[PDB]
């Protein structure tokens, strides 16, 4: 059982190295590669306005949280259209252009296939490369993304420091983007971090006799800075070492708090009163969570994501407990959080909100859950955990096109790990010795033992 | 004269007072060796001798009281040394650079607090002044200051200072000294160890006896006495360190101080034997200061001296130019790296005259080309070589 | 010998010499040569006169011991004397 | 070899070159005539008198404070500097200007002797 | 005198705001901008080989300090030429392309006019947009082309060390004082790459081969040049930094991955970083006086070690020049601090002497026909601050010594410098403004110091007969 605690720590590091897991070199292949945005090009401005309507209906959350005013956005949109029409420059206009493009791209990532397929032009499909479903949708999404990225890479360095770049990155983080083009994303993250510390956005310390505009400015600054620290913890592999989550110690605050509990879980001093206080505090925050009442799509979405974060972090905390200090009944008390998560994703399937399921955070979550569940399913027996893990993996294979390489890689190495069950099924065990070798293989990839090595070579 | 002297810049006055280190009183007690000699110098002097100070301050003065007329001398000395503008600039300037000259700490007599300014060797008193007088002469602040424990200042007086810097005031003090009270007992430790919580301006300590050191510091003597030793949070907050006055530091001793972490400077003086091969240290501490002692035993460096060839040796210095001789080049770097790894957590070594070192000096050239290795003329060694 | 005299702190040693002076003078009060000086009789007579020293007799007795072993004295003598002296400090400290 | 030196009054005194390379400010300024601002004639005369009395002499260092406070007040110097205070202070300031330390140390030694061999009545005036 | 101390504090802030004193915002303008680099474009193969020969002759310093072997460079050069001819890709080839291009541009900035003008082709002048002005315009065109190429291939790339070299190879130019915000941003990216690769592992270990030693050596040189620039280029536009991760060489009394010095190596990159750290400890951290005494002693020692370098070739003179320049500059800053704050005597004359040394040096390097070496931006920063303070105390007080030195500096700087036209022009105009301020003060919370209070307030808000006094204020 002490062996269990140690090998649970080993599984922690192995999951760490899990989570520490084409686009061209010279930005010149995409020098003249087609838009989607022109009058004759791909999408018909009015369809775009409809897209914006759908975005503002369901998903105000992100950009409502950031900006000050949002009629601003259709306003700027129509202004650019008029200006585009008049043209048949400056910094502001180009930023706003990129802003609306990224907004649209987010909307694309959270649209149904058939709809957009009805929107897109036809001879423009003949103009462009095909893939002809969701695969077509994701190929056109990828083309739009790469085009936007071409546009933004050039235009990032050559500019004064303005807030809106940050907005771009944040609008684009809610996608497959960072887990498919990681190093790119990390560098732009570093630049955005520099812009963050530039502007003194830690002056959201709200002061006296400030105007409502000023309150909204400081609120935007607050939400942005804290979302930035959120991502900067969640996306902090050894590829990046510069950070802002060290500078810490409205429910944006709440999400950052939850991230800080996860941080304190991972890196710092594990005590027991610490965990007791954290878990009470998180129940308190669940109270504060359920205070939100169902009244509209964005609200269901937000409360879903918050409850998801809360149960995920509770699952991590209670895991930490049962690995390090071995309290009893914790396996079942850990399985219950998973069931809550799964009731939530069930709600968001049954309500025809499967597109909302496609957030990468959910997939990271299911990844780690299925990971630990497979671990303790092969090392120990509990039909509950087995059943849940089977649900998770059948779900993830049958439902997810977007993150095709990662899930498939995970699935393939996961299927490899089922053969490792047979090994352990066929005591400093050779299986834990194999896992020592495996963590060593990964850490060095960063920069009947005969038969055991035989099956290793086979896989 | 006075104002002519005060129309002048600061370096002049600095060197002048450096020559006038600390002799502000018209008298002086002896060292210990000069005690048993019955010769008393001379102090036939007379009145203006108030019985307000001889009775009060006797806890640091009445120890002696056995010579020609000294206390009336001392008394009128303390009287007239409240108006020496000489002294006020002395302190403004000595404070400006460094008060390695005057040791200046808190005191309480009659339940009345004052700030006393003493010698350094054992802090024979010279005078004292009130806080309000002091910072009417100067600027008031939490001006960091010193403190030490005597049989004069042990527990309740010490706890009086504690409760005063709680109630009336705030703990404007850093540095702690253990000048007497070598027993680890008679209430000094009992007073102070619960009292290092409001005590967070400091990094600095001074130690006296091998008994107190071995039974408090050298962490091989492990026990479970919680109030008898420190809380380890202060063991973090001690970037500096000083110690004096012992005979046989490391002769077959247990010299190791890994618990004494977040240290950044060591000072040693006034001893009679030392060896560095027993010495073990944390990281973070490279500043080593060492003062007049008896013969030192350097690191061994014997095998490494056996590794050497006269292929290259010149003038006490060495180098391989031949890139082709990776045999000799890699050997050179192996040698140099072994050398520095012996001294690994050290970059600065000061010696006053210790009269001898016995242990086959071979050092690097990067540091002796500079003034890192800073020996006085304790020039009784010959086995010198550099890299 | 002299090294043993060197072994001590400094304030304490100055105190010790001052007390040597004091006791020599209080013995000059009487007509009366080192154990007669550092005599249990004469020492307790001094202390009976010097109740002030009975308030801090710890270094008093320790110094008397230090002198009873300073010069050529049989070590058994000074330690049985020390047993008597610990009896005395127990008697008087209460 | 020799060099001219202009007392700021304008007086063109002369020295042997290397005996003046005793000094350090000179030893850098050269590496024949030089100015000397804010210095007077008898000032520099007595300065060079000391400099010539002390040519082959040995001096410990500018860091050995123990050798420094080891304080033999040279008797030739001791009688040689039995003068008033203002010319004295000017000598001292000039030594500061010139990086010629032992003379400055001696001056401060003597001034320390002045303010050490004192009287309370100097304070009773205060 | 207390007034002097206060206005000297004002001068501290005013020099910061002095030094806190086109590019298209869109790369696609250079989407189709031709080259200088094809066989027929501007610069023949042979001209380029000649450029590299001159570079290795005169200015080995930089890239000698960085790389391991340098016959590597002509080797890769000729290989790239062969591959280009065969093509009429990968990462290595494009990186090396950028490397050689930047090397070249550095060499262009440090070439004489007549030579390059003899090398360059002719009808390509008709093809392209069009003395020193021709040289600097063609240099600028080459720079902007390289910058386009390298921005693209910077972002879209794995993390490789050589990118860093590019920036360092290019920092020794007008670049950072002509394209500041750009430079700061890319500097941030390079800092990230530095901490990525663990180049703090120049901690030389036991039983490492010579190749490993040379790798760690390159890392070491890189790190220290990087820390140099990162302190030197640290306006409030930037707040992220790396000059904290090293540590002062001062051996303080009042006080891990934080690297210390004297424990590593002796290559004079270390020396430059030491000197910069002394300047740093002067500026930001605790100013004491025993501190300055130790610093000054240490710096005299290091000036000895500087002049130990003996004349045997151009690069050696160049390095020793820059080191002695830095040393006297820092001595000047220290002695300024002294004579400004605590009024020690004769420090003004012992301060004027360093300026005279600097000016003798630059005179030697003009007279020897090495004016191109003078063009390093640090020298110009130096003369800027010197002329600034000398004008300051020349208008507030009179000393013909000061007048002469300041007139020499400004006549030199005006008569000799086109390259940094924007910076020098701003400085010259505001300097003539301060000369009119001399006329004002010549014709005590003075209205002049009050006007300078107004000026610093104008600047601080630019971050994010009092009637006649305001009249002249509006006039200037």
């Amino acid at each position: 059982n002490l062996y269990d605690k140690k090998l649970f720590n080993i599984w922690n590091q192995y999951e760490r190295l899990w989570i520490h897991d084409a686009f061209p070199l010279d930005v010149s292949e995409y020098n003249n590669t087609k838009d989607f945005y022109g009058y004759e090009c791909l999408f018909s401005k009015e369809s775009i306005f409809k897209i914006l309507d759908h975005s503002l209906e369901r998903l105000g959350w992100l950009y409502f949280g950031f900006f000050t005013d949002i009629s601003e956005l259709p306003y700027q949109m129509e202004r650019y259209w008029n200006e585009y029409e008049s043209m048949n420059k400056s910094a502001d206009q180009i930023l706003w252009d990129l802003v609306l493009r990224s907004v649209i791209v987010m909307t694309i990532y959270y649209m149904p296939a058939k709809s957009i397929l009805s929107l897109v032009d036809i001879d423009a499909i003949e103009k462009y490369p095909l893939d002809f479903e969701l695969k077509k949708k994701y190929e056109i999404f990828d083309y739009c993304l790469r085009h936007t990225l071409n546009k933004v890479l050039r235009t990032i360095f050559t500019l004064p420091p303005d807030v809106r770049t940050l907005q771009i990155f944040l609008i684009l983080s809610n996608t497959n983007f960072l887990q498919i083009y990681p190093s790119l994303g990390n560098n732009i993250l570093v630049h955005c971090i520099h812009l963050a510390k530039v502007l003194g956005i830690k002056d959201f310390k709200l002061k006296i006799n400030d105007s409502g505009s000023t309150r909204l400015q400081k609120l935007s600054m607050h939400n942005i800075w804290f979302r930035l620290s959120t991502v900067d913890y969640m996306r902090s592999s050894p590829n990046k070492i510069i950070a802002l989550h060290t500078d810490n110690s409205n429910l944006e605050v709440l999400r950052w708090k939850i991230t800080s509990l996860d941080r304190d879980l991972e890196v710092s001093e594990p005590s027991l009163k610490t965990l007791k206080a954290m878990k009470e505090l998180l129940g308190l925050l669940d109270r504060k969570t359920s205070v939100s009442n169902d009244a509209s799509f964005n609200t269901k979405f937000e409360s879903f994501f918050l409850k998801l974060q809360c149960n995920f972090v509770m699952w991590k905390i209670l895991r930490y407990e049962f690995m390090q200090y071995g309290v009893t009944n914790g396996l079942q008390k850990l399985c219950c959080p998973a069931r809550r998560i799964i009731a939530l994703v069930a709600n968001f399937l049954k309500e025809d909100y499967f597109e909302y399921t496609t957030h990468p955070f959910c997939v990271h979550i299911l990844c780690v859950i299925a990971g630990f569940f497979s671990f303790y399913c092969i090392f120990h027996e509990a039909d509950e955990v087995r059943d849940l893990r089977n649900d998770a993996v059948g779900l993830l294979k049958l439902l997810f096109d977007p993150l095709r390489p990662v899930i498939s890689c995970f699935f393939s190495n996961l299927s490899r790990l089922e053969e490792l069950r047979h090994i352990w099924k066929s005591l400093v065990h050779p299986v834990m010795y194999v896992l020592k070798t495996d963590i060593i293989k990964l850490k060095r990839n960063l920069e009947s033992s005969d038969f055991l090595e035989v099956v290793r070579e086979f896989n | 004269d006075t104002k002519l002297f005060l129309s002048l810049p600061i370096d002049i006055r600095y060197t002048v007072y450096f020559f006038l280190g600390d002799v502000v009183q018209n008298v002086r007690p002896p060292a210990k060796s000069d005690i048993f000699n019955d010769e008393l110098i001379a102090y036939p002097n007379i009145r203006e001798f108030n019985q307000s100070l001889v009775d009060k301050y006797s806890k640091h003065i009445g120890v002696y009281d056995y010579i020609p007329n000294f206390i009336p001398n001392w008394c009128r000395d303390f009287d007239l040394l409240r108006h020496d503008i000489i002294l006020t600039d002395r302190l403004r300037v000595c404070l400006q650079y460094e008060e390695q000259w005057f040791s200046v700490q808190w005191i309480v007599v009659s339940g009345e607090l004052e700030i006393g300014i003493f010698t350094t060797d054992e802090q024979f008193l010279q005078v004292s002044y009130t806080i309000n007088e002091y910072c009417h002469l100067l600027s008031i602040a939490q001006q960091d200051l010193r403190l030490g424990i005597n049989v004069s200042d042990i527990n309740d007086v010490n706890e009086l200072c504690k409760e005063i810097q709680h109630r009336w005031l705030f703990d404007t003090v850093s540095y702690i000294s253990f000048i007497n009270c070598w027993d680890l007992d008679h209430e000094n430790v009992v007073s102070i160890i619960p009292c290092m919580e409001s005590f967070n301006n400091l990094h600095m300590l001074r130690i006296e006896s091998k008994n107190m050191f071995n039974n408090l510091i050298n962490t091989q003597g492990v026990r479970e006495n919680p109030g008898k030793t420190i809380v380890y949070n202060v063991r973090q907050n001690i970037f500096e360190l000083e110690l004096y006055t012992l005979r046989d530091l490391g002769y077959k001793s247990v010299v190791d101080l890994q618990k004494w972490e977040q240290l950044q400077c060591l000072s040693l003086s006034g001893c009679e034997f030392i060896d560095l091969n027993n010495l073990i240290l944390p990281q973070h501490c490279k500043m080593l200061i060492l003062k007049e002692v008896k013969y030192i035993i350097w690191w061994d460096l014997s095998h490494l001296l056996k590794r050497i060839r006269p292929q290259w040796i010149i003038n006490g210095q060495v180098k391989k130019p031949t890139k082709k001789e990776e045999e000799e080049e890699s050997e050179w770097y192996n040698l140099y790296l072994e050398v520095v790894q012996t001294y690994q957590p050290l970059n600065f070594i000061e010696l006053h005259n210790a009269k001898r070192v016995k242990g086959n000096l071979i050092l690097p050239a990067r540091l002796v080309t500079e003034s890192r290795i800073k020996i006085s003329n304790g020039t009784k060694v010959d086995s010198v070589l550099l890299i | 010998l002299d090294s043993l005299l060197k072994e001590l702190p400094t304030r304490t040693a100055h105190l010790y010499r001052s007390i040597w002076h004091k006791y020599t003078e209080w013995l000059k009060t009487m007509p009366d040569d080192l154990k007669l000086f550092l005599s249990q009789k004469y020492i307790v007579k001094y202390i009976a006169s010097h109740d002030d020293i009975a308030k801090d007799p710890l270094p008093t007795c320790d110094a008397m011991i230090w002198f009873s072993r300073a010069l050529d004295i049989e070590n058994n003598d000074v330690l049985v004397l020390q047993q008597r002296l610990y009896g005395l400090v127990k008697l008087l400290e209460f | 070899q020799n060099v001219v030196l202009v007392s700021v009054e304008g007086e063109r005194f002369v020295v042997d070159r290397k005996i003046a390379e005793r000094s350090l400010l000179l030893k850098n300024y050269l590496q024949i005539v030089m100015p000397v601002p804010n210095v007077r004639s008898s000032v520099l005369q007595k300065v060079i008198e000391w400099a010539v009395h002390h040519k082959d002499s040995n001096f410990p260092d500018e860091d050995d404070d123990d050798s420094r406070k080891a304080a033999p007040v040279d008797p030739w110097d001791r009688e040689f500097l039995k003068v008033d205070q203002e010319m004295l202070y000017e000598i001292i300031l000039a030594a500061n200007y010139l990086n010629i330390k032992p003379l400055l140390d001696a001056g401060c030694k003597v001034v320390a002797e002045m303010i050490r061999g004192r009287t309370p009545e100097e304070i009773r005036r205060t």
